[PDB]
C-alpha cells in the first residue's frame, strides 16, 4: 500500500464507477422478503478508465501498472464525481475517508493491462477497472 | 494430453472420500429418518462365551447384565487326586456393585460353594487379592480400572475336567462426571430399608408395587449417554431432557462410542439435537415449536414452496422385529414383532438392541416402530427464511397447508443464510406407552 | 407390440402413450399423451393429467423398472388430499402405448405397482416400480413366543363375524381423528379391542384402516379409543366404523378371549440357548415336567 | 423500510417494468396443462431508470444509493405509468396501495451503481431495476 | 438466535457473521465478515483474514456438521508456519452472528472442533467438523500385556516431578531438530528416558511436545537425544526444554526404574487361547505355579 | 379460463406465430427414419405482439395482464392469419374450432410484461408470447 | 410420406441446402487419420426455404405444414439448384432420383413454424429447414 | 528418506487448481492416537498377542488397530508399532502440486525436498498422473521415522 | 527418461510419445504420435494408428496404471476381425517417448498389459492396465476330489505327443464353426478326447485354443467333434489343426487311459464333515479299510 500519487491527469468520457454491496437475499416465495447487510461501508468500485494521450505519456503509464503497481499497493484515486455525511435524506452516509478529499484508495482489477497504438503517436487502453481495497 | 475414464476413478477416490470422513439396518435408517446414516449397531452376543486370548477387547455395561469376562492369571491345573485351578475373569471396566448369580457352562452354580472373591474395580487401585502370591507380592498385577473376579481353589469335577465357559451377572453404575451430580437410587437412596416382609405367591402386584427390589440397579438414560460422551470427551454434553430407565445395556470395546449410543436413539427415541454447542439430548416429543402456515415458508432451490416424498409401499416395513435380552429371568436372546393387519405380507425389518428389557416393554418398542416407520413415510424438503431462525435442527413444525396441517420434525438443516430444511413427518401419538400385559 | 408391426414398421406412425392406474379402492384412473381424451376399455382416459413419460428402463436381472411419469394432480384429477392420506400407495398400473387413430392396435410396455410418489409445486412425480419390487423383500417367522399371523389370515381362520365380537356402531366424537369418542361404546368389555382394524367404511375416510389402541369406556358406555396414526382424513362425526376384536397374540389371550387356540401359528415354548450347551446335571429337579 | 422521497425527478425514456407474476407450471407433454399462482398480487418490478443530469444531481444521486438505500429500505417509488380497481373487464383487479398514489415501495436489484462521466457536467447512469417488495 | 427475533423478523436487518477460534495454545484469534474490527468480548474480531462462512449444516444424527469457512493466511494471522508445525490441530471454535449495530444481540451457530484445514495458494480452507467428533471414534483397552496408560493419567498417577527424574535443562545443539546435543547431559542413567515428553517451554517451538528415543551420552555428559518426529518449529539452541522419564510400559521396567506398581493398569499374565481349549492331561507338571 | 375480450385493437407489424408439434424422432443412422406424432392436432402458439399507442392504451393493457389475466385465464385471441378443414391437399385439416372464428383461444407465456415509456404519450412493450392452451 | 405437391412457386434468394455427410471421423492426434462413411448416399438437407406473397397464399401455407404435414410425410421438393451420376471427375455420383425430376421428397426440421405480418397484405416466415428423408 | 528430487518453490509447474502447492492437513480427530497389532509370539508356542503404542499427548482417543498374520519377536511388534505412530501422524500432511516434464525422472515412488520460504519438509509421493504434466499427490514423509526403535525384549 | 535430462531440461524439447504392442502371436505392432513412421528398434512405428496417450496415472499401492490409448482400426492395424476373433487378449506393451531428432534417447513409461479394450464407430479405446495386474486375483486349489492340472503343466508332465495319442488331421466339414467333420476321424477310440485342445496351426484362425466336446464318429471314421465355443475366425475347411487327448481330471480315467497316475496333482478320498464331527460308535464295522 502507498500513497504515491493519484494518476495521469487524462480520463476518458466513460469511467464508471459506483459503490457496490453484498447484501444477501432470500426473497420468500410466497410473499415480501428479509435481506441482511454485513457492510455498513460500500466498496466504490471505478471502473472503465481510459490513457489516451501521445507515447511520452504512455510510458509513464505502462510502468505505472509496474512500479508502484505490482498488484499489491494503493495509488490513491481521483473521482470526477476526515469523514463526509450524505444529509440529503433524514438519513445519514457518514462514510469515512481515510485518504483526504474524496482520493479513495484503490487497486487495478487486472491480471494485465492491454495498451494499443491508434496512429504514429496514439496510445490507448480501454479499461482499468478498481475496487478500492482498504 | 486428454484425460481416460479414471475421470470417474478421481469422482470416487478421495472424490467421495471426503464425504465420510466428514459425516439388521433394514429398519435402523428409517427410524433415523433422513437424518444422517445408520452405523451398524448392536449385532446381539447370543452364547455369551469367554475367550483368553489378548486381541479381545474390554468390555462396558451400565446395569444387571450378563458379561461373559475372559481368563487373566490362571494357575496351572492342580491335581488333588479332581483337578484344581485359581481363575481370574476380569468383567468390565470401572467401580461396579457386587457380582451375584454365577453361572457356568450350562445351568447355574451356587457362588456360596465357590471360594470367588468380587472386586469392584476401583480407581481407588485394590490392592492384590493375596491368591496371586502364587506369582508373589513382586510380580502381583493389582488392576485399577477393570473389574476382576478371582476364583480360589475351583474343582473342575462337575462340569467335566475342562474349564467351563464361566457367565456372570453384573450390577454396573452409571458413573461420569454428569453421574456424580444429580445421584440416582444407586448413592442417591441413602438408606431406604422398610423391607415389607410380613411372609406360590402374591407377585402379581411386583409391577405395580411401592418396593424397589431388582428395579433398584437400573440407572437413569440420563447419565448412561452422559457417560458415553463423559468416555468420548466430550464433557459440553447437555441432558436434561432425558427420561428413561436402562436396565442394563452393553456394548463392548471399540463400539465406534457412537455405535453403542445409536441403539438407544432407536429404544428410547431421543433427538441427539444440538442446537448450540452443548448438544442437547432432548427425549422426541410431538410439541410443536414452529406454526408455519404456507406463506410462510422461503424460495427453496428446486423452485417449489414444499417438495412432499411419500416413500414406496413396497417398502414400509409391514412387520419389525427385536433381539432384547431377557432382564427378569435367565438373560437370554429373545424377539417380538409387531405385525400391520392391513398389510403382513411382506417387508420384515428386524434389528437388534443388546441392551436388557423386559416383556411388554419390548412390544410396547416395536409396537412404536411399526406405527412410527409407517408414519414416517412422508418427508418434506423446504426452506424456511432466516427471519426465524430459532427453529434448531430437531423442532418439530406444524406446517398449515390448504389440504391437512400435517406435522414435521426436521432434519438436515443447511442455511448458509437461507434455512433449507428436509423434514419428515412425525404425528404426537406415537410417543405413548403402549399399556400392555406382562410375562 | 402385439400385431401392430405393419402400422409401426412404416416410418408414418402415430403412437400415443397412455396409461391407466387401478387405485387400492376400486376406481381407475385415466392418463394419455394423445391430448384427446380416448378410451378402448372403460376407463375413459384423460389427458387433463399426468404424462410425460419419461424412459421405461428394463433388466433381465429381478430389479424392478422405472418411470418417474410427471404430471399434474387437480380435482378431477389425484388431488393429494387424496394421496396424502394413505392411497395410491399399493397402486397398480398398466402402461400402454396405444394407436389414437385405432386403440384397438396397443400392448402393454410394463404393469407397475408405482412405489415412490413425490409431490411439489402443484405438480407430482411418481416413480412405476417394476413388476419385481415384492421380491427383494424378507418374508419369514422368526420362532418367537408370540403368534405371527392377523386375524383374517389363513393361518389362523376366525370367522371374524360370527358373534357379539365386531363394533358396528356409528362415529361421533372424532376430536384429533385419533381420539374417537363413539356414541355406541356399550356392549363390550373394557378394554376389549386393543390390536384391531378400525375400517372406516362411509364419509371422507373411505375403507381405511387405522389400529386401536387404549379402549378404555369412560362413562355410560363411551369407549374412547385412540389410534396409533392418523387416518390422513378427517371422519365427520357421522361416519360409519367397524373395529375387529383386538388380538394380543398370546396363548392366554388367544384361548380364553378367541376359541381358536388350535390356529395358533405360533411358538410358545422354545426353550433356549443355555438349554443347548447344558450338559445334565445329576442334581436337584430331573424328572419329566413343563421346564416352565 | 422508509417513506424518504419519490425519486430523483429525472427518468429518461426508456424506464420499462411491468407486473411479474410467480406463474407456477407443469406444461404436461401430452397437450393442456394447468397452472396456479400463490400471489393474489403482482410484484411490479419497474427497471431501467436512467438519472440525467448535472454533477450536482450526481452527488445526491450516488449517495441515494448509499445513505438511505443500502439494500434494504423503501424510497417511494414514482410511477410515468387506498385500493385501486381495474374494471375493464368483468373481472377485477382489487389490488392495494399501501402508499399513497400510485407510489409503489422498491429496492433496487443490484448490488452495485455504475454512474459514468460523458461530458464536464454529464452524469449518466443506466439501469436502475426494482422490484417493489411490501 | 436468542431474543433477536424483534431484530430478525423485520425485514430490515443487519447481522454479519463473525466467529473466534481459541487454539491450543492460551491466545485466541478473531474473524468477521462485518469488514469493519469489532467486538463483544475480549477477543477484537479482526475482518482482516478468515470468513467466508460456507454453509454449515446440521442433523438429528450423530455425524458431525462442516463449514469449510475459507479465508486468508498472513503475518497478523494463522500465518501457516504456525499451522503447520502442529498448532491449531485440536482448535475449538464458536461461531457467532452478531448484530454489527449492536453486538449484544448474538447467538451461537455451532461451537466446532475445526479438523480439516486446507491450505493453498496463498489461502486457507479449513473445515469444521461439528461438536460429535469425538464419538465415532473407537476407545478401549485390548487386555495385552503391556501397560496401557500415560505418565501423567489418572489410572497412573505418578507425581511426575517428585525427586531427580524430569530433565529441566536449557538445550543446545538443536541440529536438524531431531538430534539435541543438550548441554546438561549428566544427572542421570543412561538411556534413563526413552518414551518421554519432549516438552518445550521458550523461543520458536513454545509449548510443543515431541517424544523421545535413542538417550544416550557419548561424553562428558553430552546427552544425544533423537527424537520419532520433527517438532515442526526449530528450537534456537539456547530454548528450555524438559525431559520426563521414559516408560517402557513393562511390569520389570514399571516396578525396577519407578515406585507405582500398584497403579499398573495392564494384564501381565493373559494365559492364552491354546490354555482355554486345553483339557487337562495327567502326565508332567499339574501343580500349583506361577504357568510362567 | 374466461370468454372476456379479443385484446387491444392494436398489433404491430411482426406478430408471429404458428402451429407446433412435439413429434419425436429417432433419425435411424445407417438410412431413412421414422417417426412418431401423438398430437394430432397442433398448439398455434402465437408470438411476438406489440402494444403501441398513447399512455391511455397503456393503463387498459397493463391491467390486461392482471386483471382478467392473472396467469390462468383465456382472453381469446385474434388471428391476422364449428370445425374448419383445409382442402387444397387430397388429405384434410379438420381442424376444431372451440370458440367461434380463428379466435384461438390463449394464455400469455410470461411470468412478467415490461412495458417502455417512448416519449411524454408513447407506451409500447415488445412481446406477449401464446400457445392456446385448451 | 406423400406424392402431393412440390411447394407454394415462391421462395426467397437465400434458399441454402447442400448434401449432409455422416463422416465419421477418428482424429488421431499424432497426425493423418483414416475415416469411412455408412451411406452410400447423402442427405440433401435443404434449409432457408421463405414464403412471401399475399395473406391469400398464407392459408394454405400455414396449413400446408399442418394438413399434409403434420411433421411426417413426403411432400416433394423442388430444386432451384431415373438415375442422375455425376461425370466431372473419373468417379461418379450415380445417386438414386426415387421422384422424377429433381423433386426430392423430403420433411420439415421444426417442431413450430413462425408466420409474420409485415403490412395488411405482406406474408413471411423466415425459415423451414428441410433434410430429405428417404 | 532419502531425497531425490530437490525442488524449490520456484519450481513447480502450474497446476490444474492454479495453486504451487495445495497442502492438507488431516483433522486432529483422526489421527490414531494409539495404534495396535496382532502379530504371531514366533518364538514359544505361537499365540496370537498384541502390543500398542500410545501417544503421551493426545492418549484421549482414535485407537486404529490392524491385524498381521505374520510371525515376529516381542521386541520387534512394539518397535512396528512404535513406527506406525509416529508416521501416521507425520504422514497427516499431504501436498497437491504439480511439476513439469522438464524433471519427469521423479519416479512415482521417489521423495521430494520441497524448498518453501516456510518450512523446507520433505514429501514422498503417490498418484502420478502426467499426460505430459507431471501432477503429484504427495505425502509427508521424515527420514527419523524408519529406525531401529532399540527396546528390549522377552 | 534415462540420460535424456540434457534434452529435457531445455524449454526446446521435442520428444513425441510412440509405443509397441506385442501380440500373443510372434507379431508385434508399432504405433507413434511423431506423424512419420519411425523406428528404433525392428518395429516400425507406424503413424497410421493408435497414439492418442491419455494420461498415464501411477500409485505406489499395488492398483494398476492406465491408459485408455485411442486410436483407429484399418487393414494394416488391428483390423477388428483380429481383435474379436480373440487376439490381442494378453497384449504387452511398451509406452515408449522417443525423441524424434534421435530416437537413442528414449524410455519406458510403463509396461502394460492393455486390458480392457473398446472398439467402436470406426476406432477403439483401449484400457492399458498396469504392471500389477496379476496381483489382485485369486490363485489357489481347494482340496477338489478331482485333478487341479492341465496336461502340459508341471504338475502333471505327460509328453503329450508319445504315442498316437494327438491328433494331427487336417481339417474338412467346418459348417458353423463349432461342428467339425474331420475327413480322417479313424485311428482313436470313440470320445477318446472329451476336454482337449483344438490348436489350429493354418490358415485364418492361426494358432487359435478351443476346446473340444462330443467326440462321436457316426460312420466309417468321420469322429464330429463339437466345441463349446466358436473359435472366432472361420477355419476354410483346409486348415490343420492337432487335439490333444481329453482328461476328464479323475483317477480312474488318469489312470486307466494315460500311465500318468503318479503326478496325480488332486484328492481323491477327502473324508468329510460329518467324519469330523463324528465320535466313535462301537458299533458296526469298527476295522481298519478304505472308508469307501
Ligand atoms: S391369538 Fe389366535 S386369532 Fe389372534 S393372532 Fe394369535 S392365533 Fe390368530
Ligand atoms: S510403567 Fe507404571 S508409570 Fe509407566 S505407564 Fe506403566 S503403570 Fe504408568
Ligand atoms: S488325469 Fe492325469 S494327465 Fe489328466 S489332468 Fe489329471 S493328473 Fe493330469
Amino acid at each position: 500500500a502507498f500513497h504515491e500519487v493519484r494518476f495521469p491527469a487524462n480520463l476518458s468520457f466513460g469511467s464508471v464507477g459506483g459503490p457496490e454491496r453484498r447484501t444477501e437475499i432470500v426473497t420468500l416465495s410466497s410473499g415480501h422478503e428479509e435481506r441482511n447487510s454485513p457492510w455498513a461501508h460500500s466498496r466504490r468500485h471505478y471502473d472503465a478508465g481510459v490513457g489516451l494521450r501521445s507515447l511520452d505519456d504512455v510510458e509513464r503509464l505502462i510502468a505505472f501498472f509496474e512500479a508502484r503497481g505490482g498488484q499489491l499497493h494503493g495509488f490513491r484515486w481521483k473521482d470526477w464525481a476526515g469523514i463526509v455525511s450524505f444529509n440529503e435524506p433524514p438519513p445519514q452516509g457518514a462514510r469515512v475517508t481515510a485518504g483526504f478529499e474524496f482520493d479513495v484508495p484503490v487497486r487495478f482489477d487486472t491480471d494485465r493491462i492491454a495498451v494499443s497504438v491508434q496512429s504514429f503517436q496514439a496510445g490507448d487502453l480501454p479499461q482499468v477497472p478498481v475496487v478500492e481495497v482498504r | 494430453a486428454t484425460i481416460l475414464l479414471s475421470a470417474a476413478g478421481a469422482a470416487i477416490g478421495g472424490g467421495f472420500g471426503g464425504t465420510v470422513l466428514g459425516l439388521g439396518r433394514v429398519i435402523d435408517q428409517r427410524l433415523l429418518g433422513s437424518g444422517s446414516q445408520s452405523v451398524e449397531t448392536g449385532r446381539v452376543d447370543r452364547l455369551r462365551l469367554s475367550s483368553a486370548s489378548e486381541g479381545e477387547a474390554v468390555g462396558r455395561l451400565w446395569g444387571r447384565m450378563r458379561v461373559a469376562g475372559q481368563v487373566i492369571w490362571a494357575t496351572r491345573f492342580f491335581e488333588s487326586a479332581s483337578y484344581s485351578l485359581s481363575l481370574a475373569l476380569a468383567l468390565c471396566e470401572g467401580e461396579i456393585l457386587r457380582v451375584g448369580r454365577v453361572w457356568a457352562d450350562g445351568s447355574e452354580i451356587e457362588v456360596s460353594g465357590l471360594n470367588m472373591r468380587v472386586y469392584r474395580g476401583g480407581e481407588d487401585q485394590l490392592p492384590d487379592p493375596k491368591i496371586a502370591a502364587v506369582e508373589g507380592a513382586e510380580a502381583a498385577p493389582a488392576y485399577r480400572g477393570i473389574a476382576y473376579v478371582v476364583l480360589e481353589d475351583l474343582q473342575l469335577a462337575p462340569f467335566g475336567n475342562r474349564v467351563p465357559q464361566f457367565t456372570f451377572e453384573v450390577v454396573r453404575a452409571a458413573q461420569g462426571a454428569l453421574a456424580e451430580a444429580e445421584p440416582d437410587l444407586t448413592r442417591g437412596l441413602r438408606a431406604v430399608a422398610l423391607i415389607p416382609g410380613t411372609g406360590w405367591s402374591d407377585g402379581e402386584n411386583y409391577a405395580r408395587g411401592h418396593w424397589i427390589s431388582g428395579r433398584a440397579v437400573a440407572q437413569p438414560l440420563a447419565s448412561v449417554v452422559a457417560e458415553i460422551c463423559g468416555a468420548a470427551g466430550i464433557t459440553e454434553i447437555d441432558v436434561s431432557g432425558l427420561y428413561g430407565l436402562v436396565r442394563g445395556y452393553t456394548m463392548t470395546g471399540d463400539q465406534t462410542g457412537r455405535a453403542g449410543l445409536q441403539a438407544l436413539m432407536l429404544a428410547y427415541g431421543f433427538e441427539a439435537l444440538e442446537r448450540d454447542g452443548q448438544l442437547v439430548f432432548r427425549m422426541r416429543d410431538g410439541r410443536v415449536a414452529a406454526d408455519l402456515a404456507a406463506a410462510d415458508l422461503a424460495l427453496g432451490e428446486g423452485e417449489a414452496v414444499v417438495e412432499t416424498v411419500r416413500a414406496a409401499e413396497a417398502e414400509i416395513a409391514g412387520r419389525v422385529r427385536l433381539a432384547y435380552v431377557e432382564a427378569e429371568g435367565d438373560f437370554e436372546v429373545k424377539a417380538v414383532e409387531a405385525v400391520f393387519p392391513d398389510a403382513a405380507a411382506g417387508a420384515a425389518a428386524g434389528s437388534e438392541l443388546s441392551l436388557a428389557l423386559t416383556r411388554a416393554q419390548a412390544q410396547g418398542i416395536v409396537g412404536r416402530w411399526l406405527a412410527e416407520a409407517r408414519v414416517a413415510r412422508d418427508t418434506a424438503r423446504f426452506a424456511l427464511p432466516p427471519s426465524r431462525g430459532h427453529l434448531g435442527t430437531g423442532d418439530v413444525v406444524r406446517l398449515d397447508l390448504p389440504e391437512g396441517k400435517r406435522r414435521y420434525r426436521i432434519d438436515r438443516v443447511e442455511q448458509a443464510g437461507l434455512i433449507q430444511v428436509e423434514a419428515v413427518r412425525v404425528e404426537p401419538g406415537i410417543y405413548a406407552p403402549a399399556d400392555e400385559v406382562e410375562d | 407390440p402385439e400385431s401392430l408391426k405393419a402400422h409401426l414398421q412404416g416410418g408414418v406412425t402415430t403412437l400415443a402413450r397412455a396409461w391407466a392406474l387401478a387405485r387400492a379402492d376400486g376406481r381407475v384412473l385415466g392418463f394419455t399423451d394423445h391430448d384427446v381424451v380416448l378410451r378402448f376399455d372403460g376407463i375413459s382416459f384423460e389427458p387433463g393429467s399426468g404424462m410425460t413419460a419419461k424412459a421405461v428402463l428394463q433388466g433381465t436381472g429381478l430389479s424392478v423398472d422405472n418411470t418417474e411419469s410427471y404430471g399434474a394432480l387437480s380435482s378431477e384429477a389425484i388431488t393429494e388430499a387424496d394421496l396424502l392420506a394413505g392411497r395410491y400407495d399399493g397402486a397398480a398400473v398398466t402402461v400402454w402405448l396405444v394407436n389414437w387413430a385405432d386403440p384397438a392396435m396397443r400392448a402393454v410396455i410394463f404393469r407397475g405397482h408405482l412405489g415412490e410418489v413425490s409431490r411439489g409445486a402443484g405438480a407430482f412425480t411418481a416413480e412405476l416400480r417394476g413388476l419385481t419390487a415384492a421380491l427383494g423383500q424378507e418374508q419369514g417367522r422368526i420362532y418367537h413366543p408370540r403368534c405371527a399371523a392377523v386375524l383374517g389370515d389363513g393361518r389362523c381362520r376366525f370367522d371374524l363375524t360370527k358373534d357379539g365380537y365386531a363394533l358396528e356402531a356409528a362415529l361421533g366424537g372424532v376430536d384429533e381423528a385419533v381420539v374417537l369418542r363413539l356414541a355406541e361404546g356399550a356392549g363390550f368389555e373394557d378394554r376389549w379391542f386393543e390390536k384391531g382394524r378400525l375400517v372406516v367404511l362411509d364419509g371422507a375416510a373411505a375403507g381405511l384402516i387405522g389400529v386401536v389402541k387404549n379402549d378404555r369406556l369412560q362413562a355410560d358406555g363411551s369407549r374412547l379409543i385412540e389410534l396409533w396414526q392418523r387416518l390422513g382424513a378427517n371422519p365427520v362425526a357421522g361416519d360409519r366404523v367397524r373395529i375387529e376384536p383386538g388380538c394380543d397374540k398370546r396363548a392366554g389371550t388367544c384361548r380364553l378371549k378367541f376359541d381358536n387356540f388350535l390356529n395358533f401359528r405360533g411358538f410358545p415354548h422354545i426353550p433356549g440357548e443355555d438349554w443347548m450347551v447344558s450338559y445334565p446335571v445329576q442334581s436337584g429337579t430331573n424328572d419329566g415336567g413343563s421346564l416352565f
